[PDB]
């Protein structure tokens, strides 16, 4: 299914519906949408692919970053390792603290970049909701 | 030997870190460090090469930490004849039972004490199970309790 | 060992002490003072006293030597280089006015008082004390009752312990705390205690607790050595105390409670009204008692019926029955000027009587004032007979309900061996004494001398027996005498037996056939002497018992020994409709029974407790040498210790010896006689302490009391390592969680950058942008 979605998606990609995406595909439906890259943007971001760009080489890259992960539930573990009562949900101030100055230290931004997300409501972050969103 | 020194500096961080990182150690806490490169030896034990009975009360180095560990050592350890012998001496049937109830009294009572928690702990752990009458094999209890968390 | 279980139980000492200038000097405020000799001459030796700093003389025969701090609050005496009354009495004053009570003297124990509750009796401490041999740990009450067992296990014999003492000493305190131990390594026999002592005890000037019975209770064991039943044997209970109480003392407890209103309820089903200074035959001496609460002594004696299984008629019966004496005693009389048989004086309380027995009120007072051949009975003769009445029916209450609460006991389950534990009630000089008094001592008296027997006179028998080598030693200890001026064939008690069966003797042909047959022909009975406390009422004769001269009064001793209730009553309650009241001379019978009681003792290995009081004023932690000092002499202690140092008293078993003491040299133990050769070996014990044997070790004096102790502590450690080891594995367990957790840190940390760096990633922003 997440192929069944690839595949749909390289469609609206490749505009030009010829099953290949070149520089114009991607500027083209980016405009289509939102601000969209520059062409050095839209180069390199090409150059990320060997040869020509049919489906395959597209789910080839796309493959190569979404691999070396684990699990929804190897992650929802090493939260609820902190969460003793079994309440599925950290408090705040808790969890901020151990990934701002513990193991290896976060920083400013990765911690608002990170946060800027979470879904925190009432002191305590779910980490049930955010394991999802940054999952399946 | 140096394999092993570098045991005690694995674990010395381990702790130095969780009370508040920067190279000291509560000793207060010196003794759960030696318990756990293996040994377990005696609050009277730990007291006697530095510990102590409080948080706060002092911090320390690596360098004073490691005598401490070499004081831990030469200390006397249970085999399974004492801890055999002794436990039979609370059995009057001579058959290899106790109730829980005394079981419980034993250890929270006798000897250097061990809290009500620390109890329903290891039972729970140890997996150790009473029959209709509320009896144990004390045997197979110890021979847990000197197996490890991990067997 | 650290064990905060040992605050009142073990001993917490150098310089100043020159062996030849130090020594004891009599006292006649502490018994013997600690001096230092300043000069000779001659005899006359002169001390300086380390106290006041004063000085004296005194003859040189009479300084005592003194021991070195070497042995400060020994655990065991025997242990000790002197042996003398002045040197024993430093140790006890020593130990006790620092919360040790309890004191080995070689082979038997020494309690002293402790006038306050101590933490020593837990179950904690009981954990501690199991299995340990008597030098191993702290000298205890328990290690006497768990050695006990251990030798009837594996010697295979009943055992036995005597717990002598004073009046007000521990006795029972102590008879009391070896059953709680025997039966915490049952609920009915602790329960058993409550209700006996309620109907047997009563306060005194001596005691506020004071039992008026002798008791003897076996504990049986079965082939797994547990308790599998138990019973229990009375003497003499104080007939006397139920219609008379000397002032200063009280009757009978149970009749207080029944007056606190502890369940009013009961109060319309006994017919009383909540005031004990209402009834007579309980308001005479005292009605309350510092630190003893009726109304709670009540509820739990109630509560303790329940639990030894007593039907609510059963033990509503009893409640009755004694509810009833609190009115034989109100029944009011008259005469009638003319012959005064007599006439009664009202009914109102004369059928509340015959109301609760079941019986006519009428048919009641009728063989009461002119019991049947008739033959009427006056004024006295009748409240004479009341109170003949009121004392035998509280006779057979009590008896009966002995009976019973062994129903309770007498568990038909399997019996090997056992152990008794005997508590007979002790010595007690009052202001003023008769039979009663006579009788408790005749008991006492006699079972020191058992001790004697079983210390001295014995050891060296057995030393014979086995044919071994000695020459024997006279501890010049015999009371037979004393015994026998009051037992043998033409005793005391003899002369008073032949005395009842005539109906025309007196109190003066009784006391006057009495001189006639001791006087000057034993030294023992001498004429009343002079004075030795106020308030001392009349004296007919002194005999001088073991431990005090006590001054007889024996008029009324005719009627005291030979029992008297209207035979006419008898059949009234012989066919009463209650069902509990429905269902030889004294002298001879007690007699008997005390020889039957001595005759089950000797077929044992007795242990011996000796209780001591600390003082005439029964407040805590006080001490009076001089008494002290004084007990430590009538009771045999410092000759009782000789033997163990002298003789080798001790005795055991390789058998019951290995599984002892193996835990003191386990790294030395691959048959039990050699394995104890081991033992004994590894500690690098001093052939001198103890010898060889073909099937037992001799263990010199003392010794064994400190290889009990080496035994606990031992036992002490092993139990703190395989708390430690339980202490190490609880921590290494939850490692991996600090392990735990720096992993399930690393997950979160490592996929969240990874998450992050993903979606800075164009192709991703533009995907997720088409993704609709």
């Amino acid at each position: 299914k997440q192929i069944q979605e690839m595949k749909e998606a390289f469609s609206m990609i490749d505009v030009d519906r010829d099953g290949f995406v070149s520089k114009e595909d991607i500027k083209a439906i980016s405009e289509q949408l939102g601000r969209a890259p520059d062409d050095k943007e839209l180069t390199a971001m090409l150059k990320e692919a060997p040869g020509p760009l049919n489906f395959t080489m597209f789910l080839s890259i796309f493959s190569d970053k979404l691999s070396g992960t684990d699990s929804e539930e190897t992650i929802r573990n090493a939260f609820a390792m902190f969460d003793e009562q079994e309440t599925k949900k950290l408090n705040i101030e808790y969890i901020k603290d151990l990934l701002e100055n513990m193991g290896d230290n976060f920083n400013k931004d990765e911690m608002r970049m990170t946060f800027k997300e979470a879904p925190v409501e009432g002191g305590k972050f779910d980490y049930v909701k955010f394991t999802a969103m940054i999952k399946g | 030997s140096q394999d092993e020194i570098d045991d005690l500096k694995d674990v010395f961080e381990l702790f130095d870190f969780w009370d508040g990182r920067d190279g000291a150690v509560d000793a207060f806490k010196l003794g759960d460090v030696c318990r756990c490169l293996g040994i377990n030896p005696r609050n009277e034990d730990v007291f006697a090469v530095g510990g102590t009975h409080k948080m706060g009360e002092k911090s320390l180095p690596f360098e004073e930490f490691l005598p401490a560990y070499e004081g831990l050592m030469d200390c006397e350890q249970g085999t399974f004849a004492d801890y055999m012998e002794a436990f039979k001496t609370f059995d009057r049937e001579g058959q290899g039972f106790i109730s829980g109830a005394e079981l419980r009294h034993v250890l929270t009572a006798l000897g250097e004490r061990l809290s009500d928690e620390d109890v329903d702990e290891i039972i729970k752990l140890t997996d150790l199970q009473e029959d209709l009458e509320g009896n144990v094999k004390y045997e197979d209890f110890v021979k847990k309790v000197m197996a490890g968390p991990y067997p | 060992f650290s064990d905060p279980d040992f605050q009142y139980l073990a001993v917490d000492q150098t310089a100043a002490f020159d062996g030849k200038k130090n020594c004891w000097v009599p006292d006649e405020k502490e018994g013997f003072a600690s001096a230092e000799i300043q000069s000779s001459k001659g005899d006359e030796i002169t001390v300086k006293i380390v106290a006041d700093s004063s000085t004296r003389t005194v003859k040189k025969d009479d300084i005592q030597s003194m021991n070195p701090p070497k042995f400060e609050k020994l655990e065991d005496m025997a242990n000790m280089t002197y042996l003398n009354e002045a040197s024993v009495l430093y140790n006890l004053r020593s130990r006790y006015t620092s919360g040790l009570i309890y004191t080995y003297s070689g082979l038997f124990c020494i309690a002293v008082n402790p006038y306050r509750r101590l933490p020593i009796y837990t179950d904690s401490v009981i954990a501690k004390y199991r299995g340990k041999r008597k030098t191993e740990i702290p000298p205890h009450l328990f290690s006497v009752a768990d050695n006990a067992y251990q030798n009837m296990v594996t010697d295979r014999e009943n055992q036995s312990c005597l717990i002598t003492g004073e009046s007000g000493a521990g006795k029972t305190e102590n008879t009391k705390k070896v059953i709680m131990y025997l039966a915490k390594v049952e609920d009915q026999i602790i329960q058993a205690n409550p209700v006996l002592e309620a109907y047997g005890n009563a306060k005194t000037t001596r005691n506020n607790n004071s039992s008026r019975f002798g008791k003897f209770i076996r504990i049986h064991f079965g082939p797994t050595g547990k308790i599998a039943g138990a019973d229990i044997e009375t003497y003499l209970l104080e007939k006397s105390r139920v219609t008379y109480q000397q002032s200063a003392e009280r009757n009978y407890h149970i009749f207080y409670q029944i007056c606190s209103n502890a369940i009013p309820e009961l109060n319309d089903v006994m017919l009383v009204t909540p005031d004990s200074g209402l009834y007579s035959f309980i308001n005479q001496g005292c009605l309350t008692v510092d630190n003893i609460d009726d109304v709670e002594e009540f509820k739990l004696c109630d509560e303790a019926f329940d639990i030894l299984g007593f039907t609510k008629e059963e033990k509503q019966s009893m409640f009755k029955c004694t509810a009833s004496i609190l009115h034989m005693g109100e029944m009011k009389f008259k005469q009638r000027p003319r012959e005064e048989q007599a006439e009664s004086d009202g009914t109102a309380e004369a059928e509340k009587v015959a109301f609760l027995c079941g019986i006519n009120a009428g048919d009641l007072l009728k063989a009461l004032l002119k019991p049947k051949v008739t033959k009427g009975q006056n004024m006295n003769q009748v409240v004479n007979s009341v109170g003949a009445l009121a004392k035998s029916l509280y006779d057979r209450m009590f008896n009966w309900l002995v009976r019973r609460v062994n129903k309770t006991l007498d568990t038909k389950a399997k019996r090997n061996y056992y152990i008794g534990v005997l508590d007979i009630a002790g010595f007690e000089i009052f202001d003023f004494n008769s039979f009663e008094q006579l009788c408790i001592n005749y008991t006492n008296e006699r079972l020191q001398q058992f001790f004697n027997h079983h210390m001295f006179i014995l050891e060296q028998e057995e030393y014979k027996k086995e044919g071994i080598a000695w020459e024997f030693i006279d501890f010049g200890m015999d009371l037979q005498m004393c015994i026998d001026l009051i037992e043998k064939p033409m005793g005391i008690l003899s002369i008073l037996e032949e005395e009842c069966m005539f109906p025309k003797a007196d109190d003066k042909s009784f006391q006057d056939k009495l001189y006639q047959n001791h006087m000057g022909k034993n030294r023992m009975f001498t004429k009343p002497g002079k004075p030795t406390r106020p308030n001392q009422g009349p004296a007919h004769f002194e005999l001088h018992h073991y431990a005090g001269n006590v001054p007889y009064s024996i008029t009324g001793w005719l009627e005291k020994n030979k029992d008297p209730i209207n035979e006419n009553v008898v059949a009234l309650l012989g066919a009463s409709k209650e069902p509990l009241v429905a269902e030889q001379t004294i002298s001879a019978v007690h007699r008997e029974s005390l020889n039957k009681l001595m005759k089950n003792l000797y077929s044992t290995h007795p242990h011996f407790v000796r209780c001591i009081i600390p003082n005439e004023l029964k407040q805590p932690g006080l001490v009076d040498a001089e008494l002290v000092l004084h007990q430590l002499q009538c009771n045999g202690v410092l000759e009782g210790i000789r033997i163990c140092r002298k003789g080798f008293p001790s005795r055991l078993i390789y058998s019951e010896f290995k599984q002892r003491y193996s835990i003191l040299a386990p790294n030395a133990i691959p048959d039990g006689k050699t394995v104890s050769e081991k033992i004994l070996a590894g500690l690098q014990m001093d052939p001198a302490e103890y010898r060889l044997g073909t099937t037992k070790v001799f263990f010199k004096a003392g010794v064994l009391g400190n290889l009990e102790e080496m035994r606990d502590e031992r036992l002490s450690k092993i139990i703190s390592m395989f708390q430690a080891h339980i202490r190490g594995y609880l921590i290494r367990k939850a490692y991996k969680k600090l392990q735990d957790q720096r992993i399930g840190l690393s997950v979160i940390q490592r996929n969240i950058r990874k998450w992050l760096v993903l979606r800075n990633w164009q192709w991703w922003k533009l995907y997720s942008k088409v993704k609709p």
